[PDB]
Order: structure tokens, then sequence, then C-alpha cells
DNA sequence: AGTCATTCATG
DNA sequence: CGTGCAT
């Protein structure tokens, strides 16, 4: 009927069950494709179901209800909130979902309920699940028992460091931010070749973030701390012009903000400063973005000294912010502050990836390359094996007799047994070229695995398509 | 000639007539007997026979409001049957007279047969006409009720009941307390049977009293062995007692703020019967239903004020409780006159259970699931706040915190009493999930903040199974093994979640008990404080990740 | 189809 | 105060 616990016991079993769980679980992003459970299912389901780039918008409400039942057992809202996040371009340095229709804006405005939108995955996120079908990276049952799901996707782009993470959990939280592909990817590139290197000289490739969202970083040492830490602050302020209006009064215009920054909250506010008076100077706020353009105007009155409003906003609104680096992620299912430990365990992933997705391939092609032999084979002696099929009982005795007159496997048995009659109307040369391309394919992929360097190539080889593919920096650099 | 306005004598009816003249001639040989064995019969005819161990027409006389061959003009039966037999045995002969319709005799009264001494015995048997009746079918369970309520008050007497149609049967015998017990069998019990006995100047009062979690109250009066449906003087000295010996037993050492009524009498349920002198016996209009007698008021008043004001200063238990139940009755009552969670259906802080159910979504299951009398049920909606966190200023204006210290109905912090409480058990109910740990945790640290005591006494839980027959341990599939594997109550049914978790019969509760306080307020501490590198250590220390 | 509040960590 | 998965 009853059983007693102590509270000392019961607050032990509860806390470490739930800690545990929103560390390795929830809200922490995995250091080698750098996803969130939620955000890897997301990705996985859409992909499962041909929910891709090149294919039409599929209803947001379809694919969340499918995640939901097949992946991740939790309420809709969130894992909606997570898509629509993954399609926003100024929270995504390189977007993973594309969605049609309100999915929100720098305002913060609500976006549309899964109900109106309708979404894919974007081309670049194809990527992180290149080769998923080829055994290459480690899966588990889903909640249910019923489906498997990866537990890590294969990442043919650095994501952890590309798209960054946010980030709080028990104990633990994560800030993470973007960067540059062509940046991170020089610095993983350069790595592969010099894997000791230090820090300045991956800086020389990797010289800090690239917010979506722009702006100027100023902070080198800093950057500098976090690369070598993982935690570090840096000042992140927006691109300002200063336009000579007529009649002596001048005017500020913004035209990148900080990243995580709601753009009408902070007009809101400067005009609060405003309406205040808490400085002198400012004639009218008035927000000028257009749906291709980020346009703030802070016009100032005749005789205004510039200067000091400047530094007032800089100060005592968003218009400058600090940026805090906590780079936390899980690694071998524990959580890590980390730059050294991050990098070498992404390159051991790709390593088991790469070696398991050889190892695939391979044995692939060796059934194959058993097959085409015997049947060239069976060419050289056609009339007698249809004889022998013609004196079989029935299925399982061909194969046999296949076996002991004629010293096929199993295997060839099979294959040659369930030929369709047309077959008989059919060359040793065609099938021999099939022969000798297999051979070919096999070498290259045993050496592969019996060899490292040829593997890491091909990763560098893969990386750098994804950057001649995927641009410019946005955010500017300051010491 | 009673024939001709039958309602006069009896109220005709269908069949509420026919079952008033087997009343009465069930009183009249209980009333001859007083003056030790009655039988009743129903019989395969359909007639009636009544039997008892000159007796006789003083017997066959009916209307017969009473208790504490010569005549046969006027039985009020013998003209309102069809035939009529009649039987008697005396002094050693036994003699036989029967009528038809009217009561025009048959036969003489004869001796029909040789009696076994001098051994005495009455009995009448008679079929009503379907005449002047329109229901002949004398119902079982009517006369049941009839001579059960009647044995209590009669002890010198038994009776008995046999259904020879149905095939049948009871007997009755009582040696006012059991009364209290028959009024209260199938209800739930708030006190234990008070009962008050005393002799004052001619009157003998005698009364039991017994509450329940019920609402209506249940008083049933008797002078001088027989009801008074309609109540009187005696239970005006009843009821003016208990209200004001209550109200001074709150007044004194216990709770009036200086500065009730019937209030006291919800879910009372008592028996109460006098011996008035008959000499001193008045009662209303024509009849004998509401005892008027005016010395009656201040002598029950007197015998049982006397020895309840002893009785609730004897123990302050089922006391102060009750009286505070009055309160509670005195607040809504007001506010229905004003008028002008889901709470369980009577107030009973004795077996009383408090659900706080992780969501709307199952709290909906909750209460339909629930047994409704003593079962409430909080759905508590999103994470409950951290009462370590947070500031004792946020912590007292939140909806789910400040609801419980309201439902629970004690206050909070060092303004608490654990007497005032609505609840033996307070249960918490959340999805068997990592964030339904979580809810626990939360709870359990205000709880234990905020509300010590409760988890002290013992009275703060935890309430599914894990796998389809049914098992809770992977031990126990195995030996179900000579399969469904449950992912949430949300694939629950309001029938499953009952049987499972919230029956008292077919559920396990863990139970919250504060052992070692100080071991137990560093492990609150340190998991729910604003600190968070302890916590870090915490897990660093206790979780294995693996 | 918006709106309301709570956890958790951090500067 | 605001962040983002959770209730
Ligand atoms: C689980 C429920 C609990 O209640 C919720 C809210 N309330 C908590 C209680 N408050 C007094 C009133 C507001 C709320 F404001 C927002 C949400 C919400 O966004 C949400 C979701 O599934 O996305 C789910 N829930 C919410
Ligand atoms: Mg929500
Ligand atoms: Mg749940």
């Amino acid at each position: 009927n009853i059983q007693n616990m102590s509270l000392e016991d019961i607050m032990g079993e509860r806390f470490g069950r739930y800690s545990k769980y929103i560390i390795q679980d929830r809200a922490l992003p995995d250091i080698r494709d750098g996803l969130k459970p939620v955000q890897r299912r997301i990705l996985y389901s859409m992909n499962k179901d041909s929910n891709t780039f090149d294919k039409s918008y599929r209803k947001s409400a379809k694919s969340v209800g499918n995640i939901m039942g097949n992946f991740h057992p939790h309420g809709d809202s969130s894992i909606y909130d997570a898509m629509v996040r993954m399609s926003q371009n100024w929270k995504n340095r390189e977007i993973l979902v594309e969605m049609h229709g309100n999915n929100g804006s720098m305002d913060g405005d609500p976006p549309a309920a899964m109900r109106y939108t309708e979404a894919r995955l974007s081309e670049i996120a194809g990527y992180l699940l290149q080769d998923i079908e080829k055994k290459t990276v480690p899966f588990a049952w889903n909640f249910d028992d019923t489906e498997k799901e990866p537990t890590v996707l294969p990442a043919a782009f650095p994501n952890l460091l590309v798209n960054g993470s946010t980030g709080i959990s028990a104990g633990y939280a994560t800030d993470i931010p973007p960067h540059n592909l062509a940046e991170v990817i020089d610095a993983a590139v350069y790595m592969i070749d010099h894997p000791t290197a230090k820090i300045d000289k991956l800086m020389e490739f990797l010289p800090g973030p690239d917010f979506p969202t722009g702006a100027i970083i100023q902070g080198r040492d800093e950057i500098k701390k976090a690369y070598e830490t993982g935690k570090g602050r840096v000042v992140v302020r927006s691109k300002t012009e200063i336009e000579k209006l007529k009649g002596g009064k001048e005017q500020i215009v913004i035209t990148e903000i900080p990243y995580e920054i709601n753009k009408a909250n902070l007009v809101k506010k400067i005009d609060d400063v405003r309406v205040n008076n808490k400085v002198a100077g400012i004639a009218e706020v008035r927000d000028e973005s257009d749906r291709d353009g980020l346009r703030i105007a802070i016009e100032l009155k005749k005789d205004a000294n510039t200067e000091l409003v400047l530094n007032y906003l800089f100060k005592y609104t968003d218009l400058q912010i600090n940026y805090n680096f906590n780079m936390v992620a899980i690694d071998n299912f524990t959580p890590r502050q980390v730059i050294v430990p991050i990098l070498s365990s992404y390159i051991a992933h790709r390593r088991e990836v790469i070696l398991a997705r050889s190892r695939f391939d391979k044995e692939k092609a060796e059934k194959r390359l058993h097959i085409v032999e015997g049947l060239i084979r069976v060419i050289s002696i056609l009339d007698e094996v249809i004889a022998l099929i013609r004196a079989s009982e029935n299925k399982a005795d061909a194969k046999e007799n296949l076996k002991v007159s004629y010293d096929f496997t199993e295997e060839q048995a099979e294959a040659i047994v369930t030929l369709q009659l047309y077959r008989l109307t059919n060359d040793v040369v065609v099938l021999q070229e099939e022969e000798a391309e297999l051979r070919e394919k096999i070498a290259m992929l045993a050496a592969i695995i019996g060899d490292e360097r040829t593997m890491y190539n091909l990763m560098k080889k893969e990386l750098r398509e994804v950057k001649k593919k995927f641009t410019p920096r946005l955010s500017s650099l300051e010491d | 000639a009673v024939r001709k306005r039958p309602g006069m004598y009896i109220g005709s009816t269908d069949g509420a007539g026919l079952h008033h003249l087997v009343w009465e001639i069930v009183d009249n040989a209980v009333d001859e007997a007083l003056s030790d064995r009655i039988d009743v019969t129903i019989n395969k005819d359909g007639s009636l026979t009544v039997q008892d161990h000159t007796v006789e027409v003083i017997f066959t006389i009916l209307h017969a409001g009473g208790k504490f061959l010569h005549g046969v003009g006027s039985s009020v039966v013998n003209a309102l049957s069809s035939w009529l037999e009649v039987e008697i045995t005396r002094d050693g002969a036994v003699y036989k007279q029967r009528f038809e319709n009217g009561g025009k005799p048959v036969t003489t009264l004869k001796k029909i047969g040789t009696a076994p001494k001098s051994k005495t015995g009455t009995k009448v048997t008679f079929m009503p006409d379907a005449t002047i009746f329109s229901t002949t079918d004398f119902k079982y369970n009517t006369i049941s009720e009839r001579l059960n309520e009647s044995a209590f008050l009669l002890k010198n007497v038994t009776l008995s009941l046999t259904d020879k149609r149905t095939d049948e049967a009871i007997e009755f015998h009582y040696e006012v307390q059991d009364f209290v017990s028959y009024l209260n069998e199938d209800k739930e019990i708030l006190t234990p049977v008070l009962y008050f006995e005393g002799e004052d100047n001619g009157f003998q009062v005698e009364v039991a009293l017994q509450y329940n979690d019920g609402f209506s109250d249940n008083i049933l009066s008797f002078v001088n062995n027989v009801r008074t449906k309609d109540g009187g003087t005696h239970e005006t000295g009843l009821k003016s007692a208990i209200t004001k010996v209550m109200n001074d037993y709150a007044r004194k050492t216990g709770l009036l703020k200086e500065k009730e009524g019937s209030d006291y009498r919800e879910g009372l349920a008592a028996v109460l019967s006098i011996l008035v002198p008959e000499e001193h016996l008045q009662f209303e209009g024509q009849t004998k239903d509401k005892l008027g007698s005016p010395l009656a008021r201040p002598v029950v008043d007197g015998i049982v004020a006397d020895k309840l004001t002893f009785f609730l200063m004897e123990n302050g238990e089922l006391a102060s409780n009750l009286i505070r139940k009055a309160i509670k009755a005195r607040d809504a009552r007001e506010a229905a006159r004003k008028a002008r969670l889901t709470p369980a259906q009577s107030k009973n802080p004795a077996k009383n259970e408090l659900y706080l159910v992780e969501g709307d979504s199952a709290g909906g299951s909750a209460k339909q699931g629930r047994d409704r009398k003593f079962q409430a049920i909080l759905p508590l909606r999103g994470k409950v706040i951290n009462t370590a966190k947070a500031k004792m200023a946020d912590i007292l204006k939140n909806e789910e915190i400040n609801t419980m210290i309201y439902t629970i109905g004690a206050g909070v912090g060092a303004d608490f009493s654990i007497e005032d409480a609505n609840y033996d058990k307070i249960i918490i109910m959340t999805d068997a999930d990592t964030d339904g740990a979580h809810i626990q945790t939360l709870l359990l640290t205000f709880f234990y903040r905020y509300m010590r005591p409760l988890v002290e006494a013992g009275h703060v839980y935890i309430a599914p199974p894990l796998y389809k027959a049914y098992a809770w341990t992977d031990g126990e599939l195995e030996e179900l093994r000579k399969l469904q594997r449950y992912k949430g109550l949300g694939e629950m049914n309001a029938d499953q979640l009952w049987e499972t978790t919230m029956n008292p019969e077919t559920r396990t509760l863990i139970r919250v008990t504060i052992e070692d306080l100080a071991r137990a307020e560093r492990r609150v501490n340190v998991l729910m404080g604003d600190k968070v590198e302890p916590r870090r250590k915490w897990i660093e220390d206790n979780v294995k990740f693996t």
C-alpha cells in the first residue's frame, strides 16, 4: 500500500534523473554535428519523408506531427518553434529549413501557426544528412521502440561553429556564436594537415564570429581568450553612418544591429531616450526598414552634439551590447567547456564515419562482384543450367543442385534461380566491364580503410566543395 | 359502516391505504403484547396474516395509533376485507370463525380442535377486498421497513415477516444507540457514537448522536416509544442544547475571535427518545405527531447540555475539530446568501485527499476517474515556482502556490496551523517522465520550506504500471511471460487511471517522511538553492553519465 | 490565433 | 531583462 523514502533520497533520484536528461538530451548541442536532439529529429524526419530542398514545400503541421509521432515525444509548439527558428535567417548564419509564409521577423512578431506555413529542408541541410543511408552514424531505438533514429548526423560541414547554439540546462548553459562557413572550413583543413596547430595560427583562418545580422565585433584578445577556453566577453556594435540633413541638422543612420536583438524593442527604447530626454539632442526616431533593407533614422536637433548622443545610446541601449562566449557542447555523452577537444572529437567522429561508410560500400561492391562472377561462369555452362533447373523439384532443390553440380554458392544460386525468363536472351563482355569497375571500386575503398589519409583528404575535398557553394563576411572585426 | 367513508379511517390509496390497515393491525397486536412475539405472513393467496405469541377482540380492534366474538362492531379491517378468518388458542382448545366482505359471519366461533395445554395465542388472516381497495398486493419491502423501525423502541417485543410468495423472511429484535448505526450504515463517519442518558423530574430522555460527511441532517425523535414525525418541544430542546453548548466550547479555550446555529447540524444524525408520564403528554392538533408539552424543552436541553459540555471538554480531538467544521459550514452558508479546483463532495479532514496533478489534461482524467466523495483535484498548470530561488514576495504572488495555500486551508509559513487543514493526505500525481520528476521536486521543496509540519506528519505523498495482466518491475514481466510498454498515462483512460493509481484498494503511494531533518535540509538547499556551483558538483559527483 | 507565466544559466 | 526548450 505505502512505501517510505527520505526527502533527501526523493530529491536525489529526481533531480539527477532530470539533470542528466536536460544536459544530454535537450538544451545542449552535440559537439560533432552541432544539433540539439529536437533539431536533429526535425532534420532527420523531414529527410526521411523526402521533404527536401528540391521538392515542393510540405505543410508545416504534417511535418511536425510526424516528428512527434515517430521521434520526439513532446509538445508541437516546441517542435514547431524549433523548426521555425532553424528557418529564420537573422538567427541562423546558414539556415537549415526553408519556410513559406510568416515565420517571424527581426521585430520579433509571432510566426504564423503551423496550420498556415509550409516547409522543407534547405540545400545545405542536405549536407548535414549526406550519406546517412550508408550506415555512417550510430542509430538508437526511438522512445517508442518502433523505429531507429540517428544519435548524430554525418555533418559534411562543421555546423557547431557555423550556426552556433544557445543554450540553457541544469548546472550548465551554452552560448556559441555563428561563424563564416569558408572561414571555419579553412581552419579545419589546416588542422587536418597540422593537428597540433595553435590558436594564433588558427585565427589566421578563423578570425572570429560572423553574425548573420552583421555589425562590428570589437575585442581581438577576448576572441582569442574564448577560442582557448570557451569563455570570453566581446563587444558587438551597430554599423552606423551619419547624414547631413538640410538646415544644419544631422541624422544617425543604423543599418546593422547586434545579434539576438529585437529591432522593434531597440527602436522603442531609443525613442524612450528621446521622450524622456535622458540626453539632449534627438529630434525624432524613425524605423525605415522595408522588406529589403534595415534602416533606422535617429534625426538630431540643430546644434546637437552627435558624438554625445551616439555614445550614450551605445551604453544605455542595445545599439551596442556585450556578447559572452560560453562554448559548452556534448562530447562523449558529457558536457564540456571547449576549441581543441571540440575539433578533435569532430575529427575522430568523421574518421569513424568515413571508415564505416567505406566498409558499407565495399561490402555492397563485393556481394555484387561475387554474383557477377557466378553469372560469367553460368554462361559458359546456360543450356545445362536451364536443364538442371528443368530437372529440379522446386526452388530449394534447384539451388541445391546448382551448388552441388557446379559449385555456385547460395547467394549466387539465389540470384540465378530468381532471374526472369527474358534474361536468357542475353554477352560476357558487359559483365566483365562491370567486374573490372567493381574491382577498382573495392581497391579505392580498401585503401581508405587500411591507410586514414585517403579518408581525411576526402573530408577536406568535401568541406571545400561546401564552402565554394555556400559567402562573404557580414560582421567586421576590430581590435 | 366504515366501508362507506374508508379514507376517514385509513386514508385510502394505492396502496398507501392498504399498507395502512396492516400498520393498524400490527401496531394493535404490538400494543396488545406490550400489556412478546408478533409474526406477519404474506400468503400465496395474497392475503395477510398477523399472529401473536379477551386478548382476541381487544386485538382485532384497530385504527390504533398508540403504544406506551364480543366486539367486532367496527374492526376497520373486518369492514374492509373480502374474507377474514380469525382464530384463538386459549385454555386448552382452539376456536376459529370467519366472515365475508362487510364482516358478516360465515360461521359461529367454534372449537376446531385440541390445544396444547393452557398455551395461548391469537391469529388474524384477511384478504382486503379489491372493491374498496385498488391495490391488493402487499409489498414485503415496505412492511419490512415498518416492522423494522418499529422494533427499535419496542425492547419487550420481537417481530417477524415472512413472504410466502418470494419465499423470503426477516425477524427483528433490539436490546437507541443501534438506531444511529442503522441510520449511518453506508455512510462515512466524522465522530463515533455519542450517547447521553438521564432522568430529570418525571421525564426520561435518552439520546445518541453521530456525525457524517453528509450535508442533510437527520434527526429522529421518540416520545413514549412512538415517533414524533413532526418534531416537537423535546426536539427543540435538543437542537437548542447543542448550538449553545458548543458555542460555549468555541468561546472558551478554543476559537471564537470574540466580537452559529444549524451549521452545527450539518451531517449530524441523531435518535432522541423521551419518556413522558402521560398526564403531562400533550401534542398539537388531531394527530400525535408533534410534542407540545412545554416542560420537555428545558428537560431535554437540561440532560443533554449537561452531558456534552462534559464530553467536549473531555477530549479536544473530536471537539475543537468539530467546531472548526461548523465555521466552514458557517463560511459557505453565508456565502450562499452572498451568492444572490474540483472539490470533494463532503468535507472530511480525516479521510479527504488532495490530488495535485501535473497538467489540466491529466487533471481531466483525474476528475473523471476519481471517487468524488472524498477526493479533490487540483491541476497545476506549468512548472511550479522554485520556492528556494524566488523571493517570498513573488512566491506569495503565485497562482499555483497561492491557491494551494488556500485549498489546503492552513495558511503558510509560521502563521500555519496543521489542525485547520482540509486533507488527511495530499497526493502529488505527475507524469512518469523526467519533467514529472522535476515537478515533484519543486512541490516537495515548497512543502518543506513552507508547510514543514504537513511533510513531518507524513501527510504528503506521491502516486502507474510499466507493462501490460500488468507489471511494474522488469522481474514481474518474466513471471507473466509464463506485451505493451506504457509510454504515458495518456495512452490514460479515466477507467484505467483509477484501477491503477487512484483507488486506495489497488494503488501504491510513496509516503514522504522527513527522516534526518539536517541532511534533508542540505539536500533541498543544494539541489534547489540560488548557488549553481554546489549543484553542478553534486551532479558531477552523483550523476552517472557513462 | 494571440495572450498569459513558469524552469534553467548567464552577463 | 531576454535568450529557447520545457511545463
Ligand atoms: C502547458 C501550458 C501551461 O500554461 C501555459 C501558460 N500559462 C501558465 C499559467 N498561467 C497562469 C497562464 C498562462 C502560458 F502562458 C503559455 C503556455 C504555452 O505557450 C504552452 C505551449 O504548449 O506552447 C503551454 N502552456 C502554456
Ligand atoms: Mg508556448
Ligand atoms: Mg510529459
